[PDB]
């Protein structure tokens, strides 16, 4: 809600292959580097909802985290070669990354990610596939980073705190503002998804939709709980 | 009006034409209620309001005028497609087969009409099957303006060359439905029983007729062809497909002397295996429309011999079956499914996308974890034709990569007939795979038209015998299936 | 690994034409790389033997153009490239085996040159390195494999004091890599006009005399940050006036630290 512009730019962003060829394979474009995402608040599904157009027609590869690299001992690379090689056996597919966050749980990370910074710039290959890559803090990220990976484009997603908050809670009200957008710290699209089609199933449920503010800080808290 | 759909009753569609005009859209309920009517009740609809209809106004709609009427101009005006088709794959043609699968993009319509006139020769070069498909392809382009259709057509009408004439009047045959005007030139000369123009012609005329159509003159008229029993296969294949595509939607069918004399006749020589193939299409077409039929059972006494008629018994066995409750079918269809008879599977079984072509959920089953060729053609056939969900192109992924050119050329046709950014990214798959001559012309046909009705149900079946000569593919890019 | 059968520098690029400015600096490291090769009586007869090489250091700028000359300007066979990345990696000790490897593929291509890019990653206990470097000057001296064998040092930081001061055995001309000019771009952009499609409505020289401080590798953010900047909207046709706020933000925003 309201990230419209963000989402149509990084639509027809995320849209160019496989897409329109007319112009595609005439022109020359094919860019083999992809896209860099970030955000603060992260959780996964904002950046997942930002690089989810290419799972309307494609084949979608997700890889979060370094977590099977450090759970074993000092493979490396061996891995990120075997996603190259089957990704150039499975050259229409997406290379997406998420929750980069090796320090925010040393000096191999620094290696295997230039490495992986090296292998993943195209040095042997031509366009094959696209790279999507994504974190929650981007002062995680080392300084070697800059050149060779960001060389694309990067979104510079803002933490209002007190508009989309305000937006999105204004949305849910629609059908005591500060308690809301004060006491929430981080918000995605599962919220209002989660909560809503929770809230149309179980008005399936009762046959009637009034929320009283009682009840939605019962639900509240059931997710303060939870977490 | 679906109560007539499944009564394929007059008193019904009587009733709800003076209930429905006694309250006054009405195009678009006479365009579905043209296409939801077979062919029985709307003779028998047009007899008698052709007898009074009180305001002649449901005549003028229940014609082949109201139901394109709105279409054609909608379809030129609200829709705008590029040319970058036309030219680019009307331009990658060479080989004398991809320029076929160039016939099928000039014949394949549903605005621009350029490479319909894009000069002249491109029917000489080509053969006698494409100059069939090519002269008839300006019939399959004007579906409409019969007086532009007669002043079109006219100029390919007794040329110097044969199929020219013929595909012309194919042509006339596939441009209208309702005019029937031009039945007479071309009836007329059909008596001469050995070998001549009006042969091809009886091919167009008798198969465009068909098209066009308990009729009793144009059968008498077929009594002769019937008794012809010329060697070219098509004369029968039209003939027996136009005489059923008659006699669809009959009450309980019958056992008349014209399937009667058509099995006598079919027994009487036993060559050509095919006359036996294509035979059973117009007996199950007569087959269709009943109830409570016992024709099963009599086709079961009568027709039993070799496992020639007894592929055509258990095509009667196909067309006895189009859908109920009747789960000892489908015990039975477990039970015979693993005969040695290398056909009756391939029939007997494609019988599922019809028996239960309601019911998807239970269409999907273990037929692609089989051995045989011939079963996975069973699934790939049974995949159809609907809405084409991830499933469906979930077993195109395994089914699209096969080695043999039977299933290699038959998967490009339901894979763009189940669903019509997945249109032309499987096409970039074949491109993969194959970059032979008939996956190419396939492969092309697919990437232009890639962008229960008895209509969209008959023309198909006849296509499930595309493993032969170039005979058949005179005849295979005229089908009326397409919308 | 894969470097090993990937440390062929196969697919040739900016070539002598395209030089970035270089007068005298492209004799001083040029008649040692492609003069030697095709004169090498004239080095032997004249008099004690052939020259080794030369030093490359300062800041990085225009850096591996002239090592993409001489890829380039190659006359019969691309010679081998080394890197300093390969080094420092786990397991110790694989140093000895990789230069044992190398020398011996250099030998089997008849003592072809190599260069030897990073010397800073394994430069600046070091007793491997010191293997490596000293079985490199040892077996290098040596004329038994042949005396035309030239080697390339190129670094960023001068930290390097052992190779400093092991270096005035075998190397010489302890100079600058290159200095940029202001004419001499426009002849890499003429080697760019290779590369992506550029619009045709786009002038060399508006290009080129509009960006004052601009070093080979700030140029090679003009193209390339161009080109990308021009790919965040996934656009088809690149004009000029659709990046010319990559240009000055690419020459200013950087030129304000810098």
């Amino acid at each position: 809600g309201g990230l419209d512009n963000q989402i149509q730019e990084i639509k027809e962003s995320v849209e160019l292959p496989l897409t329109h060829p007319e112009y595609y394979e005439e022109m020359g474009i094919k860019p083999p580097k992809g896209v860099i995402l970030y955000g603060p608040p992260g959780t996964g599904k904002t950046l997942l909802a930002k690089a989810v157009a290419n799972q309307t027609s494609a084949t979608f590869l997700r890889v979060v985290g370094s977590e099977l690299i450090q759970k074993y001992l000092g493979d490396g690379p061996k891995l990120v070669r075997e996603l190259f090689r089957v990704a150039e056996e499975h050259a229409p597919s997406i290379v997406f990354i998420d929750e980069i966050d090796a320090i925010g749980t040393e000096r191999e990370i620094q290696r295997t990610m230039l490495e992986l910074l090296n292998q993943l710039d195209g040095f042997d290959s031509r366009g094959d596939v696209k790279v999507i890559m994504a974190t929650n803090r981007i002062e995680t990220l080392d300084p070697a980073l800059i050149r060779p990976g960001r060389i694309d484009r990067k979104i510079e997603f803002p933490l209002p705190d007190e508009k989309t908050k305000k937006r999105i809670f204004q949305i849910h009200t629609s059908r005591t503002l500060d308690d809301l957008i004060m006491a929430k710290d981080d918000l995605s699209g599962a919220d209002i998804k989660a909560i809503c089609t929770e809230a149309g199933l179980m008005a399936l449920r009762e046959r009637r939709m009034k929320v009283t503010n009682e009840d939605f800080k019962k639900s509240k808290e059931n997710v303060l709980y939870k977490k | 009006l679906r109560l007539a759909l499944m009564l394929n009753d007059m008193e019904l569609v009587e009733d709800i034409f003076t209930s429905c005009k006694d309250v006054v859209m009405l195009g678009r309920h006479g365009v579905f209620l043209e296409l939801s009517e077979d062919v029985e009740e709307y003779e028998d609809l047009t007899e008698i309001m052709s007898n009074v209809q009180l305001n002649s106004n449901f005549l003028a709609l229940a014609r082949e005028l109201d139901i394109m009427e709105p279409k054609v101009p909608d379809d030129i005006y609200k829709t705008h497609l590029e040319n970058n088709r036309f030219g680019g794959s009307g331009s990658q043609v060479d080989s004398a087969r991809m320029n076929l699968a160039s016939s099928f993009v000039n014949g394949f319509v549903n605005q621009d009409k350029l490479l319909t006139d894009d000069g002249n020769k491109w029917l000489y070069k080509n053969k006698d099957h494409g100059m069939l498909s090519a002269a008839a392809s300006l019939g399959m382009i004007l579906l409409w303006d019969v007086d532009g259709g007669l002043t079109q057509i006219d100029k390919y009408l007794y040329s110097s060359e044969d199929y020219i004439k013929s595909g012309a009047l194919l042509a006339c045959g596939i441009v209208n439905s309702g005019v029937r005007n031009e039945c007479d030139p071309a009836l007329a000369l059909l008596s001469d029983y050995v070998l001549h123009n009006s042969n091809t012609m009886r091919l167009g005329s008798i198969f465009g007729l068909g098209l066009a159509y308990n009729r009793e003159d144009v059968l008498t008229l077929l009594l002769p062809v019937m008794g012809d029993s010329k060697s070219s296969m098509e004369v029968a294949g039209v003939t027996a497909l136009a005489c059923g595509m008659i006699a669809v939607g009959s009450c309980n069918g019958d056992v008349t002397s014209t399937i009667l004399q058509t099995i006598m006749e079919k027994s009487e020589t036993e060559l050509k295996d095919t006359y036996a193939r294509w035979l059973p299409l117009g007996l199950g077409l007569n087959h269709l429309g009943k109830g409570e039929a016992i024709e099963a059972i009599l086709a079961a006494l009568e027709v039993v011999s070799e496992p020639f008629r007894s592929f055509a018994n258990t095509l009667v066995d196909v067309c006895a079956y189009a859908g109920s409750g009747n789960v000892l079918k489908v015990q039975q269809l477990l039970h015979i499914c693993s005969e040695h008879f290398d056909s009756k599977e391939k029939e007997e079984d494609k019988d599922k996308k019809e028996k239960k072509d309601k019911d998807k959920k239970e269409a999907p089953a273990d037929m692609g974890a089989h051995q045989g060729v011939a079963v996975l053609g069973i699934a790939l056939i049974a995949m159809g034709e609907e809405i084409g969900a991830e499933m469906a192109l979930r077993t195109f992924g395994h089914l699209l990569r096969y080695g043999e050119p039977t299933l290699r050329r038959a998967v490009p046709l339901a894979l763009a007939l189940i669903s019509v950014s997945h249109d032309a990214d499987p096409e970039v798959s074949y491109n993969s795979i194959f970059a032979a001559r008939l996956a190419a012309m396939l492969r092309q046909l697919a990437q232009y038209h890639a962008k229960k009705g008895t209509l969209t149900l008959c023309p198909y079946h006849s296509d499930r015998q595309l493993m032969s000569q170039v005979a058949v593919a005179g005849l295979l890019t005229v089908l009326v299936s397409f919308l | 690994p894969t470097v090993t059968m990937m440390q062929v520098e196969e697919k040739p690029d900016v070539t002598y034409s395209d030089v970035g400015g270089c007068k005298e600096q492209i004799e001083k490291l040029r008649e040692v790389v492609e003069t030697p090769l095709l004169h090498p009586e004239r080095f032997v007869n004249l008099g004690i033997e052939p020259p080794k090489g030369v030093l490359l250091f300062g800041p990085p700028g225009t850096g591996k153009t002239l090592c993409a000359r001489a890829v380039a300007n190659r006359t019969d066979a691309c010679f081998i490239r080394v890197i300093g990345s390969e080094l420092v990696q786990k397991y110790v000790g694989e140093g000895a085996r990789m230069v044992r490897e190398l020398f011996e593929m250099a030998r089997t291509k008849k003592a072809c040159l190599i260069f030897f890019d990073e010397i800073d990653a394994i430069g600046g206990g070091d007793n491997e390195v010191q293997r490596t470097m000293l079985e490199l000057i040892n077996q290098l001296d040596g004329f038994d494999p042949r005396g035309n064998i030239k080697v390339l040092m190129a670094t960023n930081r001068p930290d390097t004091l052992d190779p400093a001061l092991m270096r005035p055995g075998r190397l010489d001309r302890k100079i600058e890599f290159s200095l940029p000019d202001l004419e001499g771009r426009t002849h890499i952009f003429k080697i760019h006009a290779r590369s992506m499609s550029v619009e045709r409505d786009i002038r060399f020289e508006l290009l080129a005399r509009l960006c004052p401080n601009s070093t080979g590798a700030e140029i090679r953010s003009v193209c390339t940050e161009a080109g990308m900047f021009a790919i965040r909207a996934r656009r088809k046709i690149a004009t000029e006036k659709d990046f010319l706020e990559a240009v000055n933000k690419v020459i200013k925003s950087y030129a304000k630290f810098s």
